[PDB]
RNA sequence: GGACCUGGCGGUGCUUCAUAUCCCUCUAGAGGAGCCUGUUCUGUAAUCGAUAAACCCCGAUCAACCUCACCACCUCUUGCUCAGCCUAUAUACCGCCAUCUUAACCCUGAUGAAGGCUACAAAGUACGUUAGGUCAAGGUGUAGCCCAUGAGGUGGCAAGAAAUGGGCUACAUUUUCUACCCCAGAAAAUUUAGC
């Protein structure tokens, strides 16, 4: 697949109209390298359903979509980058679905197919959850997914979904 | 000698000579008169507008005369070779003469506007003419991905743009001073530094992307290798651009014996392959204006190059066209579509009373001097050859 | 070496340059011609530039300077100043041989003033 | 690993002024009409192509039935004369134009890297280059075709449309004609300079 250019850092402060490099307010991996580390240590994902969260430039956007996915929802807030996720999701036809909207707020039980829910006691079910989020949204986050694996509800109505 | 008088006659494929006259047979490459698009004219104009008095008029002729009488930087070796002869033959005062001192070009901001007045046209009508080539010869050919090393003002992006732009979605630019980008990204712009892009999907660099991994369906360098300080710098930009190549690999120079000479060393480093393995297996041909990957016949003591004639951007001192000598080698992976290839003219062809000078680099590696005339070489090859011009294709078969 | 490490003897008449013809340098040859009123000025030259060549090739490596060339009435002296090199017999012979030449191709009193020098006299070196 | 020295940023901005080149501001003229050229598009089998080679001689001119060039047909040729052709080449040289390239001594620091100023004075003093143009006020060679790049004949060919680039003419009342040479009578947007 040949995907678009990863942007630099010149142009990503280009593309949030902020015209300097002290007032970003974020950080941003732009190593394509961490982020096929990252995306290894996620598992297998070869014909995985993947929910993405905080893409951002796109680096584990990327490192996702080399590994054989079936299909990838992406979830951004800033509607800035959704440009540039629509490029990279021209260069992929099909295996990338884009979502405006916010993380606490999305409901992913409804997202991917029915025929995904696997048992709770058989293996987690094929459907993988990663992120790479600031560090102010992942942990209310996180203290959610508990809350909806205690309840079996939310992503976890799939089976034991795997978060990274 | 790809013209035996009586035995060759004209290529009869697709019906020709039955279906069309002969001022439109397929080898008519020539291009009119090339016109800038508006936009970019209207914003070298703008940019200008601070300082385009008669001290422009000066600097202008001369950087376009400095630049077209820069030889090539003198490798140690033939340094050494001339010091060995001047001491059989004080020595070092000798070398300063009769030995070219070249210099590198750092362009700040004054020298960037200076020579974008002084080559932008020149430049736009030269890449034109080359990718013209390719567009005549394979219409079916829809680029999506184009690189230009050296992208000094966007030349070679307004020419694609102008040519491919139904298909291409990624113009990576690539220059390391920041002042010539800076301007490119204002001529874009429309000549202002807060605008919208006149070409969607211009990515600028600094740096060359160096991995075999991302690979573009055409890379250009245009008037950039002369600029690099040795042959080592012009073979490492040279394979990697060639590496980097996904259909069509275009060098063009100025029109002289340098520019030529390094032509032809990147058309044999990339005709002779050194890599062991490398990812792309695919080889190498000369699409144009070579028809053979023969070494070049006239590289002994002659260049090869071709004009194109071009309306300059309106200045105090553009009045009447010009022409553009430049030239030019295209690099296509793959092989060769057919055994069909035709001789390329080389030269300004000569139209005399019943009779046609025209100069031929044929398939068989040779050059040949013809004077094409009807009794000899039938009334259709005659009549082809007179409508033929420089830098054409002359359809001769057998 | 490498590249970083890389990075005329004149007589008076050579040293200067043309615009000095009437403020430092003279005029070789003297004649009425060119003067307002007088007639022939073309005829002249091409005398002089035939005596030129004519004493340019006549004596080959003797002549350290350019020629002087005078017209008094139908006189005609060339004034040249040669080197030692050549033996004086022959610069005898030739002397001669060219006054009688130029005498009966001009049709006038042809006449020739060697000067030897030691060397060429050099002046700066440019 | 420790200390020290030179660096390198032909970097980046900010402060004040000398701040001349370069800028603007300012001043005076230059768009219409009729012809001729440059580029594009369309069209022809083809050239609305040129006159040391036509015609018009008030100036200038178009296509002229001059002639050459082009297109479609033909004919000759051992012929002009051991014939004939600006056919090529300065991408053969030479000429002419143009392009570019072209120290020593003495002191200080422990005679380390290294450094050397104070005036009421404290070490400082002495040619080549070019696929360049020009074959019109100039030359020396080299090659081409020689049943045709030579010589003739019979017909044609004579283009169309714009937007813009340029040039020439007449364009007035502060004018025009006569007498005079100045007190009369009748008629009716860029651009170019600035000094
Ligand atoms: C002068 S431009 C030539 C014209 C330009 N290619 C165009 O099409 O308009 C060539 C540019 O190449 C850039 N350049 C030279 N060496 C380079 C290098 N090693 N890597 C990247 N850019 C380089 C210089 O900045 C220079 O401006
Ligand atoms: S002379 Fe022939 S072989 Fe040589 S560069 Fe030109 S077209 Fe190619
Ligand atoms: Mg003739
Ligand atoms: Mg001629
Ligand atoms: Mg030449
Ligand atoms: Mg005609």
């Amino acid at each position: 697949c040949r995907l678009p250019p990863l942007p630099t850092i010149r142009e990503i402060i280009k593309l949030l109209r902020l015209q300097a490099a002290k007032q970003l307010s974020q950080n941003f991996l732009l190593d394509l390298r961490l982020t096929d580390k990252i995306v290894r240590k996620a598992g297998n994902l070869t014909n995985a359903y993947v929910y993405e969260v905080g893409p951002g430039p796109g680096g584990i956007t990327r490192s996702i979509l080399n590994a054989d996915v079936a299909e990838l929802l992406v979830v951004e807030k800033d509607t800035r980058f959704i440009p540039g996720l629509q490029m990279l999701s021209d260069a992929a036809p099909g295996k990338l679905r884009i979502v405006h909207g916010d993380v606490l707020t999305f409901k992913v039980e409804k997202a991917f197919s029915e025929s995904l829910k696997r048992p709770w006691e058989d293996d987690p079910p094929n459907v993988h959850i990663i992120g790479n989020l600031p560090f102010s949204v992942s942990t209310p986050l996180i203290i959610k997914w508990l809350e909806n694996i205690s309840c079996r509800d939310g992503p976890f109505v799939y089976g034991r979904t795997q978060m990274t | 000698a790809a013209l035996v008088p009586g035995v060759t006659q004209v290529d009869n494929k697709s019906g020709f000579l039955q279906k069309r006259p002969h001022r439109q047979h397929p080898g008519i490459l020539k291009l009119p008169h090339v016109r800038l698009p508006q936009a970019l004219a209207n914003g070298a104009q703008l940019l200008l507008l601070g300082s385009a008095g008669p001290t422009m008029e000066n600097q202008v002729q001369t950087l376009t005369s400095y630049l077209w009488s820069r030889h090539l930087p003198v490798e140690p070796e033939e340094l050494q070779r001339r010091a060995r002869h001047l001491e059989k033959k004080a020595v070092l005062h000798a070398l300063r003469k009769t030995t070219y001192h070249w210099q590198e070009l750092s362009y700040t901001e004054g020298l960037s506007l200076v020579y974008m007045a002084a080559r932008l046209d020149g430049g736009f009508a030269a890449v034109s003419r080359a990718f013209h080539e390719i567009r005549a010869r394979n219409p079916a050919f829809q680029p999506q991905t184009l690189m230009d090393f050296g992208s000094g003002t966007g030349s070679v992006t307004w020419a694609a743009h102008s040519i491919w732009g139904q298909s291409l979605r990624e113009y990576m630019c690539v220059d390391r001073s920041a002042a010539m980008l800076v301007l490119a990204e204002k001529l874009l712009k429309g000549g202002s530094e807060s605008g919208e892009p006149y070409i969607p999907g211009v990515f600028f660099r600094q740096f060359l992307p160096v991995s075999p991994k991302v690979q573009f369906d055409v890379v250009v360098s245009a008037f950039s290798l002369s600029e690099l300080p040795s042959k080592a710098d012009r073979t490492e930009v040279v394979q990697t651009l060639w590496r980097k190549t996904g259909h069509f690999l275009v060098l063009v120079e100025n029109g002289t014996k340098a520019g030529h000479s390094l032509l032809m060393d990147a058309r044999d480093l990339v005709l002779k392959g050194k890599e062991k393995s490398p990812l792309d297996p695919r080889p190498g041909f000369v699409f144009a204006p070579c028809p053979h990957e023969l070494p070049c016949p006239q590289l002994t003591n002659l260049a090869c190059s071709f004009s194109q004639a071009y309306h300059p951007i309106p200045f105090s001192w553009n009045k009447k066209p010009k022409e553009e000598k430049f030239s030019m080698v295209i690099l296509a992976r793959g092989s060769p579509e057919e055994a069909h290839r035709w001789p390329r003219i080389t030269q300004p062809v000569l139209k005399r009373p019943r009779h046609v000078h025209c100069h031929l680099c044929c398939p068989d590696g040779h050059m040949q001097h013809a004077v094409l005339t009807a009794r000899r070489h039938g009334r259709d090859l005659y009549r082809c050859a007179r409508v033929s011009s420089w830098g054409d294709l002359l359809p001769v078969l057998t | 070496r490498e590249l970083p490490c890389a990075w005329k003897p004149v007589t008076y008449e050579e040293a200067h340059a043309p615009h000095y013809i009437a403020h430092r340098k003279g005029w070789l040859s003297l004649h009425t011609g060119n003067l307002d009123g007088e007639d022939h000025a073309a005829e002249r030259t091409v005398e002089d530039v035939f005596l030129r060549k004519f004493m340019w090739g006549t004596f080959p490596g003797c002549l350290a300077d350019q020629l002087v060339l005078k017209r008094r009435g139908n006189q005609l002296e060339i004034c040249a100043v040669v080197l030692r090199q050549l033996s004086p017999h022959k610069y005898y012979f030739l002397v001669g041989y060219s006054e009688t030449l130029l005498s009966y191709f001009y049709k006038c009193p042809v006449r020739l003033h060697l000067q030897t020098v030691p060397s060429k006299v050099v002046y700066k070196y440019l």
